[PDB]
């Protein structure tokens, strides 16, 4: 049968190592490449990661269904600013860079 | 009677019933890597939190990042107050980032005894503090 | 009454014991298609059998050439030929498939560099019938065989369709016109009735070493099945053979197994000795269980002890590789450490004889067959089994050998199975049952429960265990015995006299520990008294006014001239004992042991000869 | 004289109104054994005998004696008393259990989870056992060392804030090591079967890794190392 949950536990696995590989790569190659990955790791590895906290302390069809039906429009609403503001803004590595040097 | 319905016995009869949980958090002994397991998540969901607040902000706070910058170095900000704020802010991300790099390696199925345990978590507390006093200066 | 509601069960089998024997019983009769119960006052896998550490016997051939005839010969020599013939040669005929069958449900066994079972010596038990040197046909787990069998057999039951009354205590057989008709249980969660009803009943409820003060077995080991079996009015048999286990930690009496002497460690007096070797030249350490102990004890008199008040002596294994300890004997090391506080790879565990194993239980036939004593002669008591060491098929007689036990519980288990299977079918007619079955038991139920005595049960039962163990050790004589005899009907008196607290409904303790008094005095006071009554010393039966072995005949000298001692002239007999419920009267008798075996081309009768290793 | 103290956990199902409340029963250790069985065993038999627990062994193999014993999950038969008079030890039934009476628990839920992994041996082709040994090296064989002598006294489960909040879902340590006993098991024939019945988020994966479970277990085992090998198995595995 199906191998879901298997590939979703090394899925998180994945982008925790690569999330673990962009810090670094982001301080010594900072780019709007970088900025975006970043983001995309970055609001991924945290949705999955709310996902265990919420399948793990919300009992209950009517609540995990919704909860979980929450936790991806913070996490849509939250990529998507993300990308806003690499877009239309400085960007979160200059941001970040410029936030330390004050 | 099978497996399931023995469960569903189970559940029947106890939630039905005036049994008591014994209590658990409350008397259980506390253990370094009990409390070291705890903290990564809290700093996991504070960490989200923190990210989605910079996310939605930037969809819906006016103004572009310099003008919220500017807004707060015309705020009296106190050096020793600069560093504070700039060190719980690289503490939480630290202690989630290396204590995250123990959890890889024990996915590796590596680690994994009583002794290997005790001594990871100390190494682990070790470098968050270095790293974060580090990058507080950075 | 009346204030127990009672519930009614219908099946076609019922057993009751979860341990090894009781466990194969079970699944054997489902595996056959029976509609079977299984009532235990414990999870199947907290029984006794997971205690277990040496192993179990069987002349599979892995370490070298065997014949399972030779441990056949090996056995009814070990029982001082009061073991029965007939069922010894099943036993041991049967005990290769029966090991398979275990390995084959998953036993993970200790492995040969072939890739099979890895087997050690053991306890008096030679090749070519005596003569060719000591053999190597004891199968097991490393050193933890009892858990592991247990284990996998329960896992193997629930496989099938079983009904397993958990924590449900059996109070007394559902007897009718001499023929059984079930049990009744107290389901010890809610403290209600039960009525199990079936076609078949198999007793493999264990031991009772409890009797006692100090014992290697568990605080469960209370001869409830002996009990019941003794309330219907039926004999028990050989309660007198108790097995003195050498090796048991001065503390607690926990044990230490023999695989220690067979894999290699010796046993050590304060002069610092190899006795055992002094006793039994040839066998040495590793000679009857019987003999070994008698020994220990002895040298302890004389004034030898190895501790404060020498009172004990001192096992050793330290000479063998570190490694040796940990792949054959991990299990002793733990509780040697945390019962006694000891290196084994550099120190020898404290060791004293203390009860440990009870050859006598429920009269049987080598089918499991449950016999009463009828004008000299032996009759099957319809739809009733025992098996496992509550049951007397004798097949260990006057001296169990070592790692015979487990043995015994996997093939008789079977056997009740089989004898089942191969005599009605399942859906056949479950006999009637008076509406008022069982009042008796549930009266006596009510009436302990709200006991308003004198005695507190555990004072009285400390009573008859210190009793016991003065009067009825390894050692014994008539006038000990006697006064033993009317100092444990005194206490049996007693039990009108005692003192229960608790009262709820719900996991009584209380009641039923009480409960388990009464069944271990039942046993006692047989044991006790068929002890007085045994004017001779055969196996673990030392006696000192009679340091004879009295059969029909003098063995020792030949065979022909000499004329054949009437049957009530000799002690080559079982024991058969019986007591009053109400007053503790016992009164015994006796019936013959058999001597054919199955087969006479195929396996040989062993004349009894000289007792000796 | 040596008093030591006992603060123990209390209830009873028959006695209307009545609340989890504790209990302090005083003890001369002089007069005593040295485990925490001995003095369960002793307050009962003189000072109360209404206290009700599970027992049998007292040697630390049948794994009767699982209670929590100054917040710690063990076996009451094998842990020592802490003959430090100043300290009042504290016992408890196991943790987020349903309290039958005192300190016994119901440990159904567990024995049903244990049934549910199919703890035997399966063959593919059953029509020859019975017959003949089958062979395992002594290799294969080593496989299984620290696996096996699990006596099921659920200390470890009991002891896992993932069993606390989801035991009804979540097999727990216990049975997820024996689960991994028979994947490993050289003569077994459904490893892939064995692990398929684990693919979904609760029976496997509420496991997060706290090491409880091995921290507690009264046997030296290692549930959460094997927690690991069948989760490694569980994302490398075919078909
Ligand atoms: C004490 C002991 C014995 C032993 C041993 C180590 C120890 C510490 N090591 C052995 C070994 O290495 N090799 C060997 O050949 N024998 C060894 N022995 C002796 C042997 O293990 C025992 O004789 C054997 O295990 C007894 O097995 P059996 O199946 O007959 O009995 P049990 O496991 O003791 O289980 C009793 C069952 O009956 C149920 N029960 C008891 N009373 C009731 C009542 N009243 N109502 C309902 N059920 C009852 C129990 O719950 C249990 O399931
Ligand atoms: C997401 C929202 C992020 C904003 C919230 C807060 C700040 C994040 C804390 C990280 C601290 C990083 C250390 C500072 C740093 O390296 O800047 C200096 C350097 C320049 O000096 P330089 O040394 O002169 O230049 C570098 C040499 N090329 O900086 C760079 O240019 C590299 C920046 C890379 C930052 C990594 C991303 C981290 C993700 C933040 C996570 C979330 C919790 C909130
Ligand atoms: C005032 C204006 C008047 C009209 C506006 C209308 C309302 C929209 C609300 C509908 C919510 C439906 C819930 C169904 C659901 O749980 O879908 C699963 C899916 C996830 O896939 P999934 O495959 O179950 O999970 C993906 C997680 N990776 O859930 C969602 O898509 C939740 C969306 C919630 C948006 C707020
Ligand atoms: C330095 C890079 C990081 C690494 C190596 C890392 C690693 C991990 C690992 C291995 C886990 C799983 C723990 C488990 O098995 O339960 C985890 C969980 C989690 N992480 Fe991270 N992480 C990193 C950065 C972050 C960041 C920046 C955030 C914040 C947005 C975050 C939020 C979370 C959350 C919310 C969880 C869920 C924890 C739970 O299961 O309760 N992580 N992380
Ligand atoms: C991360 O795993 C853990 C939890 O989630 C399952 C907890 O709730 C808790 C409990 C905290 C409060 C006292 C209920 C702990 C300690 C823990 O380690
Ligand atoms: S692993 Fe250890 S604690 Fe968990 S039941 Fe098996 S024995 Fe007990
Ligand atoms: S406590 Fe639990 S959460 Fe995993 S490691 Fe042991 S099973
Ligand atoms: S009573 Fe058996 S383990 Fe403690």
């Amino acid at each position: 049968s199906s191998k879901a949950a298997s590939l979703h536990w090394t899925g998180e696995r994945v982008v925790s190592v690569l999330l673990l590989g962009l810090l670094p790569a982001a301080y010594l190659n900072p780019c709007s490449a970088m900025d975006y990955s970043l983001a995309a790791a970055l609001t991924l590895h945290g949705h999955w990661g709310i996902g265990q906290v919420v399948t793990d302390y919300v009992r209950g069809d009517a609540l995990q269904k919704a909860a979980k039906a929450g936790l991806l429009a913070l996490s849509a609403f939250t990529f998507a600013g993300l990308c806003y503001f690499n877009y239309h803004d400085v960007g979160i590595c200059k941001a970040v860079a410029m936030l330390w040097k004050l | 009677t099978t497996a399931k319905e023995e469960m569903e016995r189970f559940w029947n009869k106890n939630l039905g019933s005036n049994r008591p949980l014994s209590p658990h958090i409350t008397i259980y002994r506390w253990s370094l890597p009990m409390a070291m397991s705890i903290c990564h998540r809290g700093t996991g969901i504070a960490l989200s939190a923190g990210v989605s607040l910079f996310g939605l902000s930037a969809l819906l706070l006016p103004g572009n990042f310099e003008s919220h910058l500017e807004l707060v170095k015309s705020l009296c900000l106190g050096p020793t107050l600069i560093y504070t704020a700039k060190f719980g802010i690289v503490f939480p991300l630290m202690y989630h980032t290396w204590n995250g790099i123990r959890h890889l390696i024990w996915d590796l199925g590596k680690g994994l005894t009583i002794p290997q345990l005790t001594q990871s978590g100390v190494v682990v507390l070790i470098l968050t503090v270095l790293s974060s006093v580090g990058l507080a200066a950075m | 009454s009346t204030q127990y509601p009672v519930v009614d069960h219908e099946f076609d089998a019922v057993v009751v014991g979860a341990g090894g024997a009781g466990l194969r019983a079970a699944f054997g009769l489902s595996e056959a298609g029976f509609n079977t119960a299984c009532v235990t006052k414990l999870f199947p896998t907290r029984s006794h059998t997971v205690a277990a550490q040496g192993g179990i016997n069987a002349a599979l051939g892995n370490m070298e050439e065997d014949n399972w005839r030779w441990h056949f010969y090996d056995t009814v020599k070990g029982s001082d030929w009061l073991g029965d013939q007939d069922a010894i040669h099943y036993m041991t005929e049967q005990a290769p498939a029966s090991v398979v069958e275990l390995e084959n449900y998953g036993m993970p066994f200790s492995r040969t560099e072939d890739g099979k079972i890895y087997q050690r010596a053991f306890g008096g038990q030679s090749l070519k019938f005596g003569k060719g040197g000591q053999a190597h046909r004891c199968c097991c787990v490393a050193d933890r065989t009892g858990h592991s069998l247990l284990h996998t057999l329960y896992g193997r039951s629930l496989r099938y369709d079983t009904s397993y009354f958990v924590e449900y205590f059996a109070l007394d057989l559902l007897m009718e016109n001499g023929e059984c008709r079930g049990v009744i249980a107290l389901c010890i969660e809610d403290g209600s009735i039960h009525r199990i009803r079936a076609r078949n009943t198999v007793v493999a409820t264990g031991g009772y070493g409890r009797t006692y003060f100090s014992c290697t077995s568990a605080h469960t080991s209370t001869g409830d099945g002996t009990a019941m079996v003794t309330r219907a009015g039926l004999p028990c048999q050989d309660l007198e053979f108790v097995q003195f286990h050498p090796t048991g930690i001065y503390g607690a009496g926990c044990l230490i197994t023999e695989g220690c002497r067979g894999e290699g460690g010796i046993l050590i007096n304060s002069q610092g000795e190899r006795f055992m070797e002094r006793y039994a030249p040839v066998a040495k350490d590793l000679a009857s269980r019987d003999v070994v102990s008698r020994s220990m004890t002895l040298e302890i008199r004389e004034g030898r002890g190895c501790g404060p008040e020498k009172d004990h002596v001192y096992l050793q294994l330290h000479h063998l590789p570190p490694e040796q300890l940990a792949v054959r004997l991990p299990g002793i090391s733990e509780t040697a450490m945390i019962f006694a506080g000891v290196d084994v790879t550099k120190e020898p565990i404290p060791v004293l004889p203390t009860v440990h194993y009870n050859m006598g239980g429920i009269p049987t036939n080598y089918k499991g067959q449950v016999l009463r004593h009828v004008n000299g002669q032996d009759q099957v008591v319809p739809g009733l089994y025992a098996c496992g060491e509550a049951a007397c098929a004798s097949v260990h007689g006057a001296n169990r050998l070592g790692a015979n036990s487990l043995l015994d519980l996997v093939v008789f288990g079977r056997a009740c199975a089989l004898s089942i299977a191969e005599s009605c079918r399942p859906g056949d007619k479950v006999p009637s049952i008076k509406p008022n079955a069982g009042e008796e038991s549930v009266m006596n139920l009510d009436k302990l429960r709200f006991a308003n005595g004198t005695i507190r049960t555990s004072e009285l039962r400390l009573s008859m265990q210190k009793s016991m163990q003065s009067h009825a050790a390894v050692f014994r004589v008539g006038s000990v015995l006697q006064e033993g005899c009317e100092k444990i009907l005194r206490l049996y008196g007693d039990l009108q006299h005692l003192k229960t607290f608790d009262r709820g409904m719900v996991w009584n303790t209380d009641l039923v520990e009480t409960l388990e008094l009464q069944n271990l005095m039942l046993c006692a006071l047989q044991t006790i008294y068929g002890a007085e009554a045994r004017k001779e010393s055969r196996g673990a039966h030392a006696r000192e006014d009679f340091k004879e072995r009295v059969d029909e005949y003098d063995y020792s000298k030949p065979i022909q001239g000499q004329q054949k001692k009437p049957f009530q002239e000799h002690w080559r007999k079982h024991t058969l004992s019986y007591v009053d419920v109400k007053t503790g009267k016992v009164s015994l008798e006796y019936r013959p042991v058999i001597d054919k075996t199955l087969n006479e081309a195929d396996c040989a009768t062993v004349p009894p000869a000289i007792r000796s290793y | 004289p040596r008093i030591k103290k006992f603060a123990i956990y209390r209830w009873d199902p028959d006695k209307t109104g009545d609340k989890p409340h504790m209990q302090t029963y005083e003890i001369d250790l002089n007069n005593c054994g040295p485990m925490v069985l001995d003095a369960l065993i002793k307050i009962k038999n003189e000072i109360d005998s209404t206290l009700t627990f599970r027992r049998s062994c007292r040697e630390g193999i049948c794994g009767s004696c699982a209670m929590n014993i100054n917040g710690g999950n063990t076996l009451a038969c094998t842990r020592r008393i802490d003959t430090n008079l100043d300290k009042v030890s504290k016992i408890y039934p196991l943790p987020h259990m349903y309290v039958i009476k005192d300190l016994v628990p119901d440990l159904s839920n567990f024995y049903a989870q244990y049934k549910s992994i199919e703890p035997y041996l399966k063959k593919k082709d059953e029509s020859q056992e019975g017959k003949q040994q089958y062979l395992q090296s002594i290799e294969e064989r080593e496989k299984l060392d620290g696996l096996y002598e699990c006596i099921l006294c659920a200390c470890c489960s009991t002891s896992c804030p993932s069993y606390w909040w989801n035991g009804d879902k979540y097999l727990g340590p216990a049975v997820l090591m024996q689960a991994y006993r028979w994947m490993i098991d050289s003569r077994d024939d459904f490893t892939e079967e064995r692990l398929a019945k684990l693919q979904d988020p609760f029976s496997l994966y509420r496991c997060h890794t706290i090491m409880n479970c091995t921290g507690t277990c009264p046997k030296g085992l290692n549930p959460g190392k094997a927690i690991a090998e069948i989760k490694k198995m569980m994302a490398t595995y075919k078909e």
